[PDB]
């Protein structure tokens, strides 16, 4: 089946980069910038299949969120079972994935200022429709992106937040993190104010057949 | 393209222009500027073939710069 | 347990039973060997062909298991030849006359299979210990305990032997025995390289008696065993090749210290004293010197005298004076300079080439340079610190960036170079 | 059983699963076999034996097959290839084994398994536009080479060992991208430690290398993408850091941790296992051509060689055919096909090492086709590497030290003349450039080599290349009033390097300038734009090469590579007296009046050319018209670069050797 899209355009309503509070968040809304970085068009994993080790049992559109997730319970039998699948990378079905970076207009940035910067992300039919230094009106959701590193990743790879440069002393224990959830332990969960966009608009062959065919 | 009379025109205009010129300023190059010049000349008009009178108008814009 | 006796007997009669005409070379050997102190043994493989070929055959498909067999047979008839007990495991050490493979020819095709390869040796390291008899306690039961280890390659048991831990065990460092390993760095030979590829570089390691037996730069033949080890780089099940060393022949007699001992035998200089009484010896080094150069007979006597050198004296002071002779040959083009640098180069025993084009101040004297793991600063050797006791040529040398010339006048004369770099402040020797 | 027709029809809603089921996969395997056993081209010859026949002579571990000819004629299994790379390699490795032990019987103790190469697909991608419906399937994609791993042994087939149970695993096929994991014993019932079964195994060769987007496929000022390779076993060490490659491969995906962690998101890392490997390093040609190495040749073709080489007026040809389109400068022609052709290096006694190239200089007027003239020589070489002027450094001709990245040590990277070695360096407008940046070929251009003594690495490296220069005189044109010292800026030193130097002079005549004029619109006219299809363009390709080349290029191509390749002839026979009386003359005839420096160096130049001469015709000895043609070529070219003066007495003087 194909995984469909709907696009929204031509809103009322513009909203600048500074005017993105959490108040919002869910609401869909249309924002204007220039692009200043654009990355490879990655496949997302959409909908997940795996086998039991045991049963050789199928499961099939497991849905995902932000994570590699894995089903819990068994399928049709007797056998019990909590983890060890192996996905089946053939048969789940994956999406283009982009991310861009996106900084304020050249007006609305202050007699002295330092430019905000958010990360819009594109998906689906989208990709590559921004290119770096255009001015491009994007529409779409805006949601927020916890850190999966201490949500428990299956892979040793994270290390648990492995880093090559110091945070931020100054926001040390005043970024507010929630704890009390069994799957961070006694971990504190944090959120950032990204955008998920779907639709994307800019706002700043010598063969003689074909070329009679276009014209009216 | 080239017709057959067109190609003898080009010849004897790139002939009279080495003998005006004395080799100094005059080389291969501006015989393949006239034809270029000659061609879209030829595609100003609309036509798919050429005839010297384009290759005459492109000699006298040549002329007209030396 | 069956097969290993039965292994170290035939290797044993092997030792004890080879004779050639009237003398059995190699229980000789031995004795010669034990007398001087010289724990080890040298056989040649056309022999043990000759002797057994089911014996050589065992070795050629399983070496590194065969060989500690033959390393403890060894030292059993030494123990019979020698004494009627402060003898270690003795060493043995192969030559063979086999096709040589290039280093580039080296694949997965050739692993747990014994070599014979040629290259050029770029960098030596320094000693290291390994252990082979370990003596051993519990951290609560406290008993005495030993384990034998050979280096062809273990760990303390993961148990206790008679609740203790899962694995207690220390080693007590007195009363255990340790020898010498160390860490080579091999190249391709410079003519054997493909078209548009650059040299690459392999590591051995050699053990015992021989550690220091080579220096940088040096050509060599090398005997020994392709292996791989497990380490650490983002691919799946990858090893890393190596090479255990088990034969070293080296064309410079000069060993890692450069006795300044004689290591020619009598044969040799008979020889050398016959050929310097000959009247005309001048003119016969003379003409050796690049037979196919016409004429220029005075540069090539300046090119013996300088190969030769002078004497070199110490004075009470605390002087010291130069003996080394320095050549300039500013001329035409086409009169055979450059073929005379390269024919030098060839007929010294250690002599480097250069251009003075490609080439910098740090490059010729000394270099420092950072360890990524130590994270310290320490010195690394030039053109002129490879090049002592020899000669270097420098071609294109009036090409030489003003700066980088300038940095040879201490070494020319002074012969020593003084770095007084990133907290290290010190003058190493260049006689060159 | 089933038939070619039954194919057509699927089921299981994969095409995978239908490929792999028993029943299909044994009428793929014989339709595959037929393929290979009975396929003809239009004259008639199997193509596929005869390289079966050369693959067990060559000793070699991989088979060519072209797309085309399996898509002409079992079009279904071309398709089944196209979608599902992975199962259709497997069995048409087996098949192409089976058919190699038809002509070479117990092959298999040489080599066990036979692999296949697949050449010419149809759809060319670029990194750019690469996306997830591309999964797991067969693409090509060019790029250039920009950092390579190295070569490690990797397993092949895993074993694992249970301690409780003492079990032993069967033998496991390694992704070589995915760890083989195993946690299930049939034995134990239960978790147990595993063991790599140490020794008794089996290992392959395994290397990485990392493709950017060449910087004429990338738009006008945006950033290039990156991709990963992976070359196994026969395929190490064919690509070479620097060079821009057209890899052939099946591209996949993989799950990481730290992509996911990074991102936010379940993305997954892509990569590509490599199948095919094609150089496209210098070359023009690649607008047409099939394969992957145009420089290869077969049976049939080595004995067309063979019979054209004995024709004789072999060498007139080989002249006419250097740059047909280009009226005149017979001379410049010989000298690029000299040079093409090139000498034999010599080394006597191991000590004394002698070069074997041609360099050559073209110094004259501007508007006479020298950049087309090198343009033409870069494209018929086989290595070939183009400078011009400014954009050239000391080190970029030269070896550079870099710091690696990974490893943190100082190493050597290539340059100009070390990408073409055993080929050719092409350096435009060598006039107007710096005098640092020019000296820096001293050694390379005599001594063929490169030496290095930078921040603790001391090396001498080998460039066997040979130069072709093109350069302006002094004011922009030549006055033949002078000698050749005060119309040009190099010295001695550099003027001594060069074998054959030819001036080109622009003069006033009615005639000359007419026939050009000619054959200039003649060309213009020519190259305008404006059974199966795809023969027909080859044969109207063909006329069009008629006229103007006695024989096509693609041929010729090929023959420079097996004359460079094969021959090596010899001076046996040969006379002294002539040389050593020419020498001494052009030696005599400099000081008094000349101004092009003699040396020794050039008494050398003449064997070479002789050489050169001699390796046009495919022959294995010098013989006496070499030597006099090479003598001949010298001499013209010495005494064209006179005064007005004095040339007719010298050439007079000089016409007694050349009296053929
Ligand atoms: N006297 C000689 N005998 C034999 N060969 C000679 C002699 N003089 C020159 N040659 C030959 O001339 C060629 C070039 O010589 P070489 O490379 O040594 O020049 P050079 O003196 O270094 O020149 P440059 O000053 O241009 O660097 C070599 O092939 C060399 O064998
Ligand atoms: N017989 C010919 N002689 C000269 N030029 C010719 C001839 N036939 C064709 N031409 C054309 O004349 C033009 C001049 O050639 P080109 O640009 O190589 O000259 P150049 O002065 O040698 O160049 P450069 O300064 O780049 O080295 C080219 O377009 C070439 O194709
Ligand atoms: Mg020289
Ligand atoms: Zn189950
Ligand atoms: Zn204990
Ligand atoms: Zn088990």
């Amino acid at each position: 089946e194909r995984v469909f899209q709907i696009s929204f355009f031509n809103l009322p309503t513009v909203h600048r980069i500074r005017d993105i509070r959490s108040e919002k968040i869910g609401s869909l809304l249309s924002i204007s910038g220039t692009v200043t970085r654009t990355s490879e068009v990655r496949p997302e994993l959409y909908k997940a299949s795996f086998t039991c080790d045991m049963c050789r049992a199928i499961v099939d559109n497991v849905e995902q969120s932000f994570k590699y997730t894995e089903p819990t319970f068994c399928p049709n039998p007797s056998c019990e079972n909590r983890a060890f699948w192996t996905l089946n990378v053939t048969r789940s079905r994956f999406l283009d994935w982009q991310k861009v970076r996106i900084q304020e207009n050249a007006n609305e940035i202050p007699t002295g200022s330092m430019p905000r910067t958010l990360d819009v992300i594109l998906r689906g039919d989208s990709v590559e429709r921004a290119k770096p230094g255009d001015r491009c009106k994007f529409t779409g959701v805006e949601i927020v992106v916890p850190d999966v590193t201490q949500l428990g990743l299956p892979g040793v790879k994270p290390s648990s937040t492995l880093d090559t440069r110091g945070i931020s002393k100054t926001t040390e224990g005043l970024n507010s993190g929630v704890t009390g959830l069994r799957s961070l332990g006694v971990r504190d969960l944090t959120y950032k104010i990204s955008f998920l966009a779907c639709h994307v608009i800019s706002i700043g062959e010598r063969d003689q057949e074909v070329f009679l065919n276009s014209l009216s | 393209i080239l017709t057959k009379e067109a190609r003898s025109y080009l010849v004897e205009k790139y002939k009279e222009l080495r003998k005006d010129d004395a080799s100094y300023r005059i080389t291969v190059r501006q015989l393949e500027s006239m034809i270029r010049l000659s061609e879209a000349i030829a595609r100003a008009n609309c036509v798919d073939e050429i005839t010297p009178s384009f290759i005459a108008e492109a000699y006298d814009l040549l002329r007209q710069s030396i | 347990d069956d097969d290993n006796t039965e292994i170290i007997k035939s290797f044993k009669n092997f030792i004890l039973e080879f004779r050639l005409d009237s003398q059995f070379i190699y229980r000789d050997q031995l004795r010669n060997n034990i007398l001087v102190k010289n724990y080890s043994l040298t056989v040649n493989m056309e022999h043990l062909i000759g002797y057994n070929e089911d014996i050589y055959k065992k070795l050629s498909d399983e070496p590194s298991d065969i060989i500690p067999l033959f390393e403890t047979a060894i030292t059993q008839v030494a123990k019979r030849i020698s004494i009627l007990n402060s003898l270690p495991t003795f060493q043995l050490i192969l030559n063979s006359n086999a096709n040589q493979i290039p280093l580039r020819d080296l694949d997965s095709e050739h692993v747990s299979k014994i070599v014979r390869l040629s290259g050029i040796i770029i960098s030596t390291s320094v000693l290291s210990s390994r252990a082979t008899y370990l003596s051993i306690m519990c951290r609560n039961c406290r008993h005495t305990t030993s384990i034998t280890i050979n280096n062809f390659n273990v760990s303390l048991p993961r148990s206790c032997l008679s609740n203790c831990g899962p694995d207690p065990y220390i080693i007590i460092h007195e009363s255990s025995k340790f020898i010498d390993q160390q860490f080579l760095k091999l190249q391709e030979i410079p003519e054997l390289v493909p078209v548009g590829e650059m040299p690459r570089n392999l590591t051995m390691t050699c053990d015992r008696y021989l550690t220091n037996k080579v220096i940088p730069g040096t050509r060599v033949t090398i005997v020994g065993i392709y292996s791989i080890y497990n380490s650490k780089g983002s691919g799946v099940a990858i090893r890393t090749p190596y090479i255990k060393i088990l034969g070293i022949q080296s064309d410079v007699e000069t060993s890692s210290i450069w006795n300044s001992v004689t290591m020619f035998t009598e044969e040799e200089e008979e020889e050398f004293l016959q050929l310097s009484r000959n009247p005309k010896l001048y003119e016969i080094l003379t003409n050796s010197i690049a037979p196919s150069i016409f004429g220029n007979e005075d540069i090539k006597k300046a090119i013996v005298c300088l190969l030769m050198g002078g004497s070199k004296k110490i004075l009470p002071d605390g002087m010291r004076l130069r003996g080394d002779i320095n050549v300039l040959l500013l001329g035409d083009p086409g009169t055979a300079k450059s073929q005379l640098l390269k024919f030098v180069e060839k007929v010294s025993p250690i002599a480097v080439y250069t251009s003075g084009k490609g080439s910098s101040a740090a490059g010729l004297t000394a270099s420092v340079q950072r360890d990524p793991m130590t994270r310290e600063f320490y010195l690394e050797g030039g053109a002129m610190v490879l090049a002592d006791g020899g000669v270097v040529c420098i071609d294109e040398f009036d090409k030489m960036r003003d700066e980088d010339r300038v940095a040879i006048h201490e070494a020319m004369e002074q012969q020593t170079i003084s770095i007084a770099k990133a907290g290290i402040t010190t003058v190493l020797n260049s006689r060159t | 059983e089933l038939t070619l027709e039954s194919l057509s029809n699927v089921k299981a809603n994969s095409y995978s699963e239908w490929i792999t089921q028993p029943n299909v996969s044994r009428t793929i395997a014989r339709e595959l076999k037929s393929f290979l056993l009975e396929y003809t081209d239009e004259t008639g010859r199997s193509v596929y034996g005869a390289r079966i026949r050369t693959l067990g002579e060559m000793n070699s571990e991989s088979l060519e097959v072209n797309y085309r000819h399996l898509a002409e004629s079992k079009a279904i299994l071309a398709l089944f290839l196209a979608k599902c790379p992975e199962e259709m390699l497997k069995i048409f490795d087996l098949v192409a084994m089976e058919a190699t032990e038809l002509h070479y019987p117990d092959y298999a103790r040489i080599h066990s398994e036979i692999h296949v190469r697949i050449s010419d697909f149809p759809t060319i991608y670029s990194l750019r536009e690469l996306r997830e419906s591309n999964l797991s399937s067969l693409v090509r994609v060019t790029g250039v080479v920009t950092r390579r791993t190295g070569v490690f042994p990797q397993l092949k087939y895993v074993k694992f060992n249970c301690l409780k149970c003492g079990s032993i695993l069967g033998p496991f096929f390694q992704d070589s991208n995915e760890e083989i994991r195993i946690s299930f014993c049939t034995n134990c019932k239960s978790k147990g430690p595993f063991r790599v079964n140490g020794e008794k195994t089996v290992y392959r060769n395994y290397q990485r290398v990392t493709l950017q987007e060449a910087p004429g496929t990338v738009p006008p000022g945006r950033l290039p993408r990156h991709r990963e390779v992976i070359l196994l076993a026969d395929l190490v060490d064919v690509s070479k850091p620097g060079e821009e490659v057209e890899v052939t491969g099946i591209y996949k995906n993989n799950y990481d941790g730290n992509l996911n962690a990074k991102n936010g998101f379940p993305v997954f890392a892509t990569i590509i296992e490599a199948n095919s490997i094609k150089r496209r390093e210098g070359n023009t040609a690649n607008e047409g051509e099939e394969g992957l190495d145009v420089f290869s040749w077969t049976e049939e073709e080595e004995r067309e060689f063979r019979k054209i080489s004995r024709d004789r007026g072999i060498i007139d040809k080989i002249i006419s055919s250097m740059a047909p389109s280009i009226y005149g400068h017979r001379d410049i022609k010989t000298a690029v096909a000299c040079s093409l052709f090139g000498g034999v290096p010599k080394n006597v006694n191991g000590k004394h090492s002698i070069r074997g190239d041609i360099n050559v200089l073209l110094l004259g007027d501007p508007g006479t086709a020298k950049s087309q003239i090198l343009k033409y020589v870069e494209k018929t070489a086989h290595r070939a590497v183009f400078a011009t002027g400014q954009g050239a450094s000391a080190v970029g001709l030269t070896a550079s030290v870099r710091k690696d990245p990974i490893t943190k040590e100082w190493t050597l990277e290539g340059g100009a003349l070390v990408l073409a070695d055993k080929g050719v360096c092409l350096i435009d407008e060598f006039d107007k450039m710096n005098d640092q940046d020019r000296t820096s070929i001293h050694e390379a251009m005599e001594q063929q080599s490169i030496s290095i003594s930078k921040a603790g690495i001391v090396t001498t490296l080998q460039a066997r290349c040979s130069i072709i220069a093109a350069a302006n005189p002094n004011g922009g044109r030549y006055n033949s009033t002078l000698p050749l010292a005060q119309n040009v800026s190099l010295t001695e030193p550099i003027l001594s390097r060069f074998d054959i130097l030819c001036v080109v002079r622009d003069l006033v005549d009615e005639e000359a300038d007419e026939r050009l004029a000619t054959f200039v619109v003649d060309s213009h006219v020519r190259s305008h734009p404006e059974l199966n299809a795809r023969q027909r363009r080859l044969q109207r390709q063909r006329k069009k090469e008629e006229e103007i080349s006695p024989i096509p290029q693609e041929l010729l191509m090929k023959y420079i590579h097996y004359a460079r390749t094969k021959i090596y002839p010899k001076l046996h026979q040969m006379d002294m007296d002539k040389v050593s009386r020419v020498y001494a003359d052009l030696r005599r005839e400099s000081i008094s009046t000349g101004s092009f420096p003699i040396t020794v160096r050039h008494l050398e130049s003449i064997l070479r050319i002789a050489e050169s001469f001699a390796k046009m015709r495919l022959s294995e000895f010098v013989s006496s018209y070499d030597l006099d043609r090479a003598i001949k070529v010298v001499v013209d070219s010495f005494v064209d670069a006179q005064k007005v003066s004095v040339r007719r007495q010298l050439r007079r003087s000089f016409a007694i050797y050349t009296l053929g």
